[PDB]
DNA sequence: TTTTTTTTTTTTTTTTTTTTTT
DNA sequence: AAAAAAAAAAAAAAAAAAAAAA
């Protein structure tokens, strides 16, 4: 892509890379880092002025050696260069990088040659932890290859300070809020807690950009960040923390700003949200005209096919057996293994590589089966389904989903009564049934400790009395 | 539904007898982290003592109280106090006082009067009962759960965690109380204590029988000899002192024999019939109890199976179930459509996981009116895979049981990896750390969530 | 000092009955790791069965054998082979054959003949014993330690790990065969078994005696009435059929009464005197036994005292001790482990946490496998770090490192460790002793397998 | 020190920094990275050309976020500068840095301003152990701040490629070997499996320096690597993994090279090895004369006082009590606390602070006491001492290590059948059963496995002695139990 | 001052498996 | 094959005792 206009700031937008996800997986173990290298190479040769990363660069709070080393390899082979960047920092960086003595952007440092400065915030996974409250982006900021911005020292009184750039005649204000707990963030936004210091000098030509890493919509009551608690002076919001990619911009009517949801680069969960095609976006800020955006799809995302079936919705399947359910499930997984291999081969033969058939990388396959009993049949046992870990172990070698190809889920006379029906049977030859069931009933319900001894002892004494008055009983 | 709010231990076990350590429970998760010997298990012991009124196992000599030989005093007084809201919404507080008065020779343990109060919205303190006998019955009745659920499922002891895989009689004894069928099991044990004494008596009667028979022999013979001597005298009258001697022997020694003996016989017969009837009813009144057990066990087995399916991260066992039919009462495991008794044929980690699954399945079928459950060191003998799967399953259970009124999971652990997969920081902003002070008593702190490692 | 070299399992528990998995035990450390349900504890079960010759607890359905209900074959046979070296440097091999027939719904378990060979330096295979009953006495003798040491201390089962903190009778039973004093306990059990029988006899005698008394109350009266009637007849001769009747009654019914009864009484007396004599010696053959339990367990308390101090990371307990004192009525013996919390003595059972009673058990086993296990330097720790916090895990690792260093300046010493947790592996400095670790896994057919892998492959 | 001669290559040698030891300790939690920062500052303004680390920069295999952050902050501040490095590379870097695409020294990189390169081998603590075998220094090499050299791929065959440097007219050959298990590198050296790639040109002009990180001496027979396996062309050896700082050059007479044992920057285990003054040394290689060393003490190392006593030597210490020895240990520890504080104050008021008084850092105190029983008394009970942690908790607020002030150590059939039962046998005193036949009735039982041996012995007595008493008609006329006992005792005598 | 009750601890019944005798 | 004791290990049950109800 040709060089931007001298008055055009071009930025690459990525988020939720989750480097270090499934590190030890024998097949999909390098998937996360390789995709990040592709993202950071789609910026080196796209001539972007800078890139912004909306959190979750690492999957874990304490990245491993291989995660950290493979993120420093791409940050050193793609950011270091000889062509100086054309962004002049108008503000004072010490108010934005107040954590340490490295209080200026990395590309102003005389000791480093930086051609593409990478700006990033923290996420809900690679957040501050330890005695010193050190983020994983603080260990990258020290290195000099990234500049972490938008920390929250105190989570109750938050003040967001922008970074003010300008390329010739186009200005840009880069507000950034890290990922804080949504219950506390809502409680802070509710009562004048979060404040933004919008620039006062020559206001009217800035492009106000914000990076957030909160929930867009929450399933609970008050555990998400409303898209209405932000300031109306913003012009675009880069929403992280959501892994579904949305290539378009959802213009927010009443606040006049467009929310961008870039999604994720790796699939950390096999759901319907992460089956959507992934993208990385390129903004183009130019004074006077609209900010045109170009989504460029990632070419390193492992092929993912998802189907969610219900066993009660398909006929000829009776819950009592298992040998006829696991024959239909196999035929349902085998058709979408072929569906994904065909897609992988077609996409590999749609970029100039159509003259060779290679060893296709295995896809990620998920079948979510609802093994619930139907409404009409009122029985405890539902459909019988094999062990998921062993059922999906018969597809090994054909699918990158080693142990989880299928996931089974379910869609959403107290004694005496039965004891009184037994009375007829129990036929004693001296004790009356009615006085004894009632001799114990009384014992049980009325809590009269001594009743079953006394009933027996009394009924004995009456039966002894009746037998003793018959002189014929004593001669036999 | 019911929910616990605060607990105030004092003088119990490791705690100080001149302090008041307080821990407040939050929703939907509570985290307790400490070292070895801190007092983490004592908190759950105090919760169970407040709710049901029974001490931890193997505490005969008053070892539940702070040791007098450590302190050196004589009159020690503990007091566990709990604040909770009932199932219907009423706010209540329960107090339990105990004493460990020590003499020169022996130490006497006695339980003082407790207190239960239903405090209204405007602090309308009105006591409900004082004596501990009714305090062991009002609190489980107000919470909504039976007394067995509170002590086997919710506040299960750490050293009695693996009760589902114990001897058949223990399982039957613990499912009798859960199913509220203990009344009839005590009626059977009282009908058995009518056959016991009875049997002894029968054993006596038999001896007597022998003797009586001898006496009965000694009377017919003398009456026949008297008649033979009388008819010989009548023959000599037509043509005495032996009769006089035999008549005096019959009048003194063999008088009331024909019917005294009659009544003895009658009694014996009565005993005989009393036997059969006690047994026969016992067999029929116990078949009904086991039928009720097996009938009320289907709903538990249906949610045991769905939990095992998504929690056990292994490829050997398909499902797991509890089945009744002394008392062939056991939990079986299925390995590709074959049933095998799990006990003596499993490992440590599989047994631990099975017990956790069984308790979690019983908590949501009988503790539907009390969303509380305490897991004391859940991740023992579990590998990395089962730790991760258990944490994910607990997260799913918390999510599912929160559109209900509440769910309070108390987690006690010092295994750091188990916290990560459950998102402890996403459910609470703090945790409680139990630690001994410089005088060896236990303290309960209030630590920020990010300060754990 | 003895040493074990290589074990081969076939057919036991989850292992396949048509294959064979082996494991070589290195010196001075062996590591076994795996998942849940792998077969890690089955290895220790088979080692204990190879050496002593007893099945794991609760295995009465023949459940120590690969169950035929899932394989579908009637006759199934297992085998366990251990290749150890004697205490006096002799390479031997033990084999143990087991059969489990399933003809009908009933399964029969049987122990076929094994063999103990003693290979010379020239491969002179010589089966010196074949009966399994002989093997259970030979193998512990060749290893150099008593059988009870290999059951409870060395190759202790996982579920029986916390045996030092069990009931006093269950504790004296374990320590009776460790101290080789079970013979006199068997004698005491015999002196108890005869007693009961004698008591029954006394009862019988008593009943008989009562009858005798009745007869002795009678007979003489007839003799007195006969004498009164005789002297009346003598008076009438100076001036019979009643005597004839009473004499016939005495001749038929009351004949041999005077001696009989007396001897019965004597017998009863004898029984009474046997009760006293059986009791007196018995309450003394126990006082001379428990005077030996507390005399032999004296250097055992010196090593628990210096292992506790250097391992327990806590401020409450100062030391622990095992006390074996006589006694209350219904407690048998006062055999328990006590703890000294600041020079005050408290019984550890019932007032100790789950981690303290684990550390005490491990320390007691380690101190036992230094005095009564000095001829066989093996110790199998199965999941040592259960309910142990960070500090105790670290200090236990350091203490095991110190034990390995100290006990290996002497002759052979081996330490099998079964675990799955990273902290213990990191703290123990595992890689400084071996270059590998065995990993138990289940293959695609649910059969356990043992694998030899690199040391630097445990992440 | 001032600017070195243009013909001099000046090196700052340090090792065993262990950045991360006691990371979470409230008091001594920052003593490792602070002293590493002091070392790098003593390198920045001593104008050293390069610093070589010889192992154990990190305490753990996976360094934490604080250790990595502090090390990166230290390296960034005092390794980068406008002044170009005057070292000239003569070898091909790819042969030495054979791991990645970063195959050149950091100071020759076109987009870095390294003014003082930091080299370094890996240690036995921060060694390569992972899925891809990455050590903590391979991360730092990726940042461009250090250059990790001397990395072994296969342990069986080892090739040691040196880094060849030249400044002015002085040439240097930096050899480096990582830390691999001593008892395997011993085997590799044994069967000629270690090779050194000497430079091809101008033999006899290079200063051959080698950074080894193995056990110098093996107290046990197999615990170390000897100095006889190292080649004779070396001119100096920098021995790591040894924490005892020896500030002199130990000359090897036959192999003709000097061994250096710098020691460590932090004391990782309280003992006498780490109770010697600790230094970081400076080498001054120049062609024409011998190199000149210059130790410079570290001034951020906590004051450590070590005393070791055996409890039995001191009289008036009776082992039975645990309070007359506690009162002695308490006063000994409090005596050597004031020595440590006096030394701390004397070293803090002798660098430019002779007029200002501040709170002295709490020293490290360690007393080793030997509670072994005296040789004269052989009782099982030795000296009784209290809990080591509760004894050391008495000095909180005056000692850095509040939990390990004191350490306690030791400086090292069936009782002949009825032997013990014999006493009881004679005192048994029964009134019907003979003692000798019964002790022998049980001996036989226990001794010669005659299962029913006891059983009959008693039942002969309920036969033989029945009749025998049935033969005395006087025994049957006496209802008094005391006369019966007297008669039986008289028939026995 | 005396009686029920629950908990531990120890002691027993059953049932296989060897071992004997063949 | 066939049987008839011994040994031993689990599972269930019976004393002892201190607390609680009377
Ligand atoms: N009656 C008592 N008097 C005094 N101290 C006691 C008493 N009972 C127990 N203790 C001590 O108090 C501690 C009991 O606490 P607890 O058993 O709850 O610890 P824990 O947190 O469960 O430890 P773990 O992590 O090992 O489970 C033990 O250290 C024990 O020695
Ligand atoms: N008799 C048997 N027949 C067939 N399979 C069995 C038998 N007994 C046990 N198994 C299976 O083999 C496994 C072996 O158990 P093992 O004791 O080896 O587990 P483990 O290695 O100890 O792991 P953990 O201690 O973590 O559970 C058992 O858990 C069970 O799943
Ligand atoms: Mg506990
Ligand atoms: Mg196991
Ligand atoms: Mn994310
Ligand atoms: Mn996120
Ligand atoms: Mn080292
Ligand atoms: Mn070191």
């Amino acid at each position: 892509m040709d060089y931007p206009d001298p008055d055009t700031i071009r930025i690459l937008i990525t988020t939720d890379n989750h480097v270090g996800y499934n590190e030890n997986d024998p097949i999909t173990g390098d998937d996360s880092w390789k995709t990040f290298h592709e993202v950071m190479m789609l910026a080196k040769n796209n001539n972007v002025d800078m890139v912004v990363q909306s959190g979750d660069l690492f999957h874990v709070n304490k990245p491993s050696k291989k995660s950290l080393y493979q993120v420093l390899k791409t940050l050193r082979l793609c950011c270091m260069g000889d062509k100086p960047c054309e962004l002049e920092l108008l503000s004072d960086p010490s108010q934005v990088f107040h954590y340490d003595e490295f209080t200026n952007v990395n590309y102003e440092d005389p000791n480093f040659n930086i051609s593409i400065p990478v700006f990033g915030i923290s996420g809900n996974h690679d957040d501050a932890s330890g005695d010193s409250l050190l983020c994983p982006m603080d260990i990258l900021h020290a290195t000099g290859l990234i500049n972490h911005f938008g920390k929250v020292i105190e989570s109750d009184k938050i003040k967001v300070v922008p970074l003010l750039f300008q390329k010739g005649s186009t200005k840009l204000a880069l507000y950034g809020l890290a990922a804080v707990r949504d219950e506390r963030l809502f409680r802070t936004f509710k009562d004048g807690g979060v404040t933004f210091e919008v620039p006062t000098m020559r206001e009217g030509e800035w492009f106000n950009l914000m990076c957030v890493h909160q929930n867009h919509t929450g399933h609970t009551n008050t555990a998400f960040l409303p898209e209405q608690f932000l300031p109306d002076f913003l012009d675009m919001v880069i929403w992280g923390h959501e892994h579904e990619c949305i290539p378009n911009l959802v213009h927010n009517p009443i606040k006049n700003f467009d929310v961008l949801q870039p999604g994720s680069s790796v699939a950390t969960s096999l759901c319907e949200a992460e089956a959507q095609p992934k993208y990385v976006f390129i903004l183009d800020i130019k004074y006077g005209e609209a900010p045109k955006m170009t989504p460029i799809p990632l070419e390193t995302i492992r092929t993912f096919k998802m189907k969610s079936i219900s066993l009660q919705d398909v006929p000829h399947l009776r819950p009592h057996d298992k040998d006829a359910t696991s024959k239909y499930l196999i035929e349902q997984v085998e058709e979408m293994i072929r569906d994904a291999n065909e897609e992988t081969k077609q996409k590999l033969a749609d970029d100039g590589e159509g003259d060779m058939v290679a060893e296709l990388p295995k896809p990620l396959i998920r079948l979510r089966v609802d093994y619930s009993a139907p409404s009409n049949t009122q029985s405890p046992i539902d459909y019988q389904v094999e062990n998921p870990r062993r059922f999906s172990n018969r597809f090994v070698g054909r699918v990158a989903n080693g142990n989880n190809v299928v996931q089974f889920y379910k869609k959403r006379l107290e004694v005496q009564t039965l004891v009184n029906d037994l009375l007829n049977k129990m036929q004693l030859s001296l004790l009356p049934e009615v006085g004894l069931n009632e001799a114990v009933k009384k014992f049980v319900d009325k809590d009269e400790k001594t009743a079953l001894k006394e009933f027996i002892s009394h009924e004995i004494s009456n039966e002894v009395g009746i037998l003793s008055t018959n002189e014929e009983f004593l001669r036999t | 539904m019911s929910a616990i709010y605060k607990l105030s231990i004092q003088g119990i076990r490791s705690f100080d007898s001149n302090d008041r350590e307080t821990i407040e429970f939050g929703k939907p998760l509570t985290l307790i982290v400490g070292m070895n010997g801190s007092g983490k298990t004592t908190i759950i012991e105090c919760l169970k003592y407040a709710t049901t009124g029974d001490l931890p196992p193997n505490s005969k000599g008053g070892v539940f109280i702070h040791d007098p030989k450590i302190t050196g005093e004589k009159d020690i007084r503990a007091q566990v106090k709990l604040a909770f809201t009932s199932a219907n919404g009423l706010n209540m507080i329960v107090t339990r006082n105990i004493q460990l008065l020590m003499k020169k020779t022996t130490t006497t343990f006695k339980t003082l009067e407790g207190q239960l109060v239903a405090i209204n919205n405007s602090g309308d303190r009105s006591t409900l009962s004082t004596r501990s006998l009714e305090l062991d019955a009002q609190v489980p009745l107000y919470l909504g759960v039976p007394k067995a659920i509170l002590e086997y499922v919710i506040f299960c002891h750490q050293e009695d965690s693996l009760w589902p895989l114990s001897e058949p009689s223990n399982l039957k004894k613990k499912f009798d109380e859960i199913f509220q069928a203990m009344k009839f099991t005590k009626a059977l044990d009282n009908l058995k204590s009518i056959k016991k004494d009875m049997s002894v008596d029968i054993k006596l009667l038999k001896q007597s029988v022998e003797h009586l028979k001898l006496d009965k022999d000694r009377s017919k013979a003398m009456k026949l000899n008297i008649h033979q001597l009388q008819t010989k005298i009548d023959q000599y009258n037509e043509e005495q002192n032996q009769i006089d001697s035999l008549t005096h022997q019959l009048r003194t020694d063999y008088k009331d024999i024909e019917k005294n003996y009659h009544k003895e016989w009658v009694e014996l017969q009565t005993r005989s019939f009393v036997t059969d009837d006690i047994d026969v009813y016992s067999k029929a009144l116990d078949s009904a109890i086991m039928k009720y057990h097996g009938l009320k066990m289907q709903d538990i087995n249906r949610i045991i199976d769905e939990l095992w399916k998504r929690t056990y991260s292994g490829t050997d066992i398909d499902t797991i179930k509890i089945r009744s039919d002394s008392y062939n009462y056991r939990v079986v495991m299925y390995k590709q459509d074959v049933e095998l008794d799990m006990r003596g044929r499993c490992s440590a980690g599989q047994k631990v996981l099975a017990s956790i699954i069984i308790r979690l399945a019983l908590s949501e079928t009988f503790g539907a009116n009390c969303g509380v459950i305490a897991l004391d060191q859940p991740t023992t003998n579990l590998d990395e895979e089962n730790i991760e799967s258990l944490a994910k399953s607990l997260h799913n259970i918390i999510n599912m049981r929160r559109h209900q009124k509440n769910f309070q999971l108390i987690v006690i652990t010092h295994d750091e990896k188990f916290l990560g997969h459950m998102n402890a920081a996403a459910f609470t902003d703090h945790f409680f750390k139990v630690k001994r002070d410089d005088r060896q008593k236990s303290q309960i702190e209030w630590v920020d969530i990010n300060r754990v490692t």
